[PDB]
């Protein structure tokens, strides 16, 4: 809430900081009062960029850094892949190789074309979906619940 | 003056020793013979080091294999400088008795900022700036560039030190910091590094606590070489505060904003490097795969693998993500938040940051930072602080706590919140010292009862010995004045602080005492805000003007520059007949730093018990844990901290040479049995019940009588 104001309507922030950033595929700061301005005309179009949005492409985020918003949001989807625990990796070198590869994919998606990344993800899907992906999904809730308690 | 101690014969330079000294040496020998860590108290500030040192010298000669080296630490470098003088005097006396040189070496370490010979760093005074310059001059790139002998300033002292200092070690001698600096100039070697090399073979090595407690720097210089060394601390009553402060790291909005800008510079630096130097510097990635210092101690420290973060572009985003989480988590406006283990979970879940990759971030930053050939680390110092905090939280939180203060005290609304990571137990950071070194002797003065320290610090002392100075003349004359001329309670209670009579009584006591007390006197309050209110009340009344007429009065402020000038003027007043009344705060840096000697602080005045603002959450977390673990009552420790601190500042008047000096406690609380018990033995035992509750005017009269007896010669 320390930002000077919205690029277009920098008046609501000065009055109150209750407004929060809205994340979009544009990786593009937006504010609730300004969101209504987008709905009236275009209905899911960035004001200056004009990037189309399927249904408003809006979710609540509170990180003033635009690039990080995409990185964090992209990372959530990436976590769904290559989520196997370290114990599944016997070799010492491969422990972080997947993590290094996983982090590499994140950077490619943020800036590089995702066509190659999407194609690669399909290759892993055909193999990992059978056992490793399903196993960790079920176990995610178990570990999370125990850790919270 | 050789002393035939029961354990062995111990040489002693000075003419005579008091009976307490006999107990001191044998008590110390008992712990040394048992090879077990212990704690002891000796009143005299001077003569305690030589007595402590004297036994070690005899013990080393008797059992050289038992003890490798002596590690005698002191609180402040200005105070360690005088210590080595005592050792130098002892060595000459011992050497004179033998008649020939002996394989004994003694030196004192310190920061490059305090001692150095390089002209470029000489004008600079800030410690952080000195390291950046020295690091750049001694940087591997400069050293590698030095081989090319290209046109660029290369710090000659280190270059020739490596070729010379490595080959030839200094046989023996005593070199203070001032003397050590001169030796480097004539020999063209670093006063700092030369001392560092000498630690390999140096019978006596002395340096401040911050060179022996914080794992970032202490561990490297304090390597396992000291398998069995007699590590000793001096006046280490506030060891926990120094020990805890080493672990505690503070992250602020101003610091965070600096990190973001510094990170941007780091990002720009990488971009320049990528276009200029890629292949050669990329080799460090292979080194990272193959496998400023981390704050993790020996066992806690881990170096398995760098983790996911393996490249500058990847690692920088890692800090970017972590910085944002702290930025947002800090900007939150709410009550003070405590979340030792949950912050790691919250950070991990919020931005998908696993702890294990985050543990190596601080080490990776240094390794990555080195690859960047940066000009200096001073600019990026805040970023490392966050990195140090970043790795510390990810490492362990069992005995820690993340404290976030969206709103700071003394301010209705401030846009500069500070994220505290204050520790709660000092045993964690001091644990390696006890294990690495066979025995540690925590020698200190004005020590509140010994039994607490094993509770505060997880250790089993061999002995708990309290020593009271024994002299032909009773130098110290302590007293407590809880009742004034109005026979009204004078306790400086938080609810009673607003009382005008209590404020008036203190002015009356000081005014009356100033009349009888000769040149040189000091008054200690509880806090700066309370001090100003008391000063203002006296200023409005004629009490302050009367005090001004009786003697000059000096007040203390937060800024050191004002304190330094005022203190120098104070010392001038005592030298002349004017005399000076230096009002100070017990917990202020001035009190601990300054030492009061003959005709200086003749009548130390303790105005009210020294207590901190209980609303301070950081203290609450520390206080709460001690109640949760180690079984210490919340009030017991709080009183203990005040009693230990009240005795700390008031015990300087009796430094040594049996210079008469009285101590007056202006609070009825001290008269309570609990307060007296926590009082140091030497101060406590001299204090009697007859004078325990002296009236303000009655106390003045006895003080006048006391001066008369001390005034006459022996
Ligand atoms: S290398 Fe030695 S002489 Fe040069 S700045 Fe550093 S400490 Fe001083
Ligand atoms: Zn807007
Ligand atoms: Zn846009």
């Amino acid at each position: 809430m320390d930002d000077q104001g919205c690029p277009r309507c920098k008046t609501t922030k000065y009055r109150n900081p209750s407004l929060k950033l809205m994340v979009n595929v544009c990786g593009h700061t937006l504010c609730e009062s300004c969101v209504d301005l987008l709905f009236v005309r275009g209905a899911g179009n960035c004001p200056e960029c004009g990037t189309p949005l399927r249904k408003s492409n809006f979710r609540v985020q509170l990180f003033e850094d635009p690039t990080v918003d995409k990185e964090v949001e992209i990372r959530k989807k990436v976590l769904k892949i290559y989520n196997k625990r370290e114990e599944d990796f016997p070799s010492l070198r491969e422990y972080n190789d997947f993590l290094e590869e996983v982090e590499e994919i994140v950077f490619n998606l943020t800036n590089n074309v995702d066509l190659d990344n999407t194609k690669k993800k399909m290759e892993i899907y055909q193999k990992e979906n059978k056992d490793v992906i399903q196993k960790n999904k079920l176990k995610l809730t178990r570990e999370q619940e125990e850790l919270e308690e | 003056m050789k002393l035939n101690v029961d354990g062995l014969l111990v040489y002693f330079p000075y003419d005579y020793i008091y009976p307490e000294q006999f107990s001191y040496m044998r008590e110390l020998k008992r712990t040394l013979d048992a090879k077990g860590h212990g704690v002891l108290e000796m009143p005299s500030g001077t003569g305690k080091t030589v007595s402590l040192l004297a036994l070690i010298m005899a013990y080393q000669r008797a059992y050289p294999l038992e003890v490798t080296k002596l590690i005698y630490c002191s609180r402040t470098v200005p105070e360690i400088e005088k210590v080595i003088e005592e050792l130098r005097k002892l060595l000459n006396f011992y050497e004179k008795q033998e008649g020939e040189k002996l394989p004994f070496l003694g030196l004192a370490l310190s920061s490059r900022k305090n001692l150095c010979i390089h002209p470029e760093v000489t004008p600079l005074r800030f410690g952080k700036d000195v390291d950046g310059k020295c690091h750049s001059l001694t940087a591997s790139y400069v050293r590698a560039q030095y081989q090319h002998d290209t046109s660029l300033p290369h710090c000659r002292f280190y270059e020739e030190f490596d070729a010379h200092g490595r080959e030839v070690p200094l046989p023996a001698g005593i070199y203070n910091l001032d003397d050590l600096k001169a030796l480097g100039r004539r020999q063209g070697w670093c006063p700092y590094f030369l001392a560092r090399y000498s630690i390999l073979h140096a019978n006596v090595v002395v340096y401040s606590y911050h060179y022996l407690l914080d794992p970032k720097i202490a561990d490297l210089v304090s390597k396992e070489l000291a398998r069995k060394a007699v590590v000793v601390f001096d006046e280490a009553h506030n060891i926990d505060n120094v020990c805890i402060d080493s672990m505690s790291v503070n992250l602020t909005r101003r610091t965070l904003d600096r990190c973001q800008g510094n990170l941007e510079t780091l990002q720009k630096t990488v971009l320049r490097i990528k276009e200029t130097d890629e292949q050669r510097l990329r080799d460090e990635y292979r080194r990272l795969v193959e496998g400023a210092n981390p704050v993790l101690p020996d066992e806690v420290l881990q170096e398995a693998v760098p983790g996911s973060i393996r490249t500058a572009e990847h690692f920088l985003g890692f800090l970017r993500r972590l910085l944002e989480y702290v930025k947002w988590r800090l900007r939150v406006q709410h009550v003070v938040q405590e979340s030792p283990p949950a912050f790691l979970s919250g950070l991990a879940q919020r931005v998908c940051i696993q702890r294990k990759p985050l543990r190596f971030c601080a080490e990776r930053l240094r390794s990555l930072l080195h690859t960047l050939e940066i000009t200096d680390l001073a600019d990026f110092s805040p970023l490392t602080l966050l990195a140090n905090f970043a790795t510390l939280v990810s490492t362990y939180a069992k005995g820690f706590t993340i404290i976030i203060e969206p709103f700071d005290d003394r301010t209705p609304t401030i846009a500069n919140p500070i994220l505290h990571f204050s520790c709660m137990d000092a045993s964690l950071a001091i644990k390696p010292v006890f294990e690495r070194f066979q025995s540690v002797i925590i020698t200190s003065g004005t020590l509140s009862p010994l039994d607490i320290y094993p509770k505060i610090l997880d250790f089993h002392p061999v002995t708990m010995a309290t020593f009271t100075m024994t002299l032909a003349r009773v130098c110290l004359c302590p007293m407590i004045i809880g009742r004034g001329n109005d026979q009204v309670a004078i306790s400086s209670k938080f609810e009673t602080r607003e009382d005008i009579a209590v404020i008036r009584n203190y002015g009356n006591l000081l005014l009356e005492m100033s009349a009888v007390v000769p040149d040189g006197i000091v008054a200690f309050f509880t806090s700066y805000q309370y001090m100003e209110s008391t000063v203002a009340s006296w200023y409005e009344q004629g009490i302050l003007e009367n005090i001004q007429r009786n003697k000059l009065l000096f007040i203390e402020t937060q800024d050191g520059a004002e304190t330094s000038v005022a203190l120098e003027k104070y010392q001038e007043a005592c030298e002349n007949g004017r005399g000076a009344i230096l009002l100070s705060v017990a917990r202020g840096k001035v009190s601990e730093g300054i030492d009061f000697v003959h005709h200086y602080g003749r009548a130390v005045i303790m105005f009210g018990v020294p207590y901190v603002y209980t609303q301070s959450r950081i203290l609450k977390a520390r206080l709460e844990y001690l109640r949760d673990q180690f079984q210490i009552r919340e009030n017991d420790f709080l009183t203990f901290d005040a009693m230990r601190h009240a005795a700390q500042c008031v015990g300087r008047a009796i430094r040594g040479k049996t210079d008469y000096g009285l101590m007056v406690f202006a609070d009825k609380r001290f008269a309570r049995g609990d307060k007296r018990g926590k009082l140091p033995r030497w101060i406590q035992e001299h204090l009697t019940d007859a004078n325990l509750n002296l009236t303000v005017d009655e106390g003045v009269q006895v003080a006048k009588y006391f001066l008369r007896q001390m005034a006459q010669p022996f």
